[PDB]
């Protein structure tokens, strides 16, 4: 038989699977290298901080928000999968 | 020069690094103070 919505449902699980992967890969990366920048530059300088916060914030946020756009297109693949019949 | 560690009292980033700014000023430390020296031997003879 091989019912064709098992087909579409299994291939949507991994698409969403690598989705999130890749999502979590980028986001790990990219946080831990902005982080790994903030601390070098307070263990520099102790004041710094305050206004290191302020780009490092801003990459988080380039960074978190490419992840979460993926979060969102997965929920879309595995709950709204296109294509369904 | 006998190192005289004083106890205690942002640090400095050093180009290329440490140990090469070290070796290159201590000769112009030497030099420094030999010009004082001398500075100082001038004054006195006048």
């Amino acid at each position: 038989d091989l019912d064709p919505n098992a087909i579409i449902t299994a291939g949507a699980l991994i698409g969403g699977g690598l989705i999130m992967g890749g999502g979590a890969i980028g986001a790990g990366i990219g946080d831990g290298i902005a982080g790994n920048a903030l601390i070098s530059g307070i263990a520099r300088q102790p004041e710094a901080q305050g206004r290191l916060f302020t780009p490092f914030f801003i990459t988080v946020g380039l960074v978190e928000a490419a992840y979460f756009i993926n979060l969102a297109f997965m929920a879309l693949f595995v709950f709204a999968t296109p294509g369904l019949q | 020069m006998e190192v005289e560690y004083v106890g205690e009292v942002t640090l400095y980033s050093f180009e290329p690094d440490p140990e090469t700014l070290f070796d290159a000023l201590l000769p112009r430390y030497i030099a420094t103070r030999v010009y004082a020296a001398l500075l100082e031997a001038a004054a006195s003879e006048s």
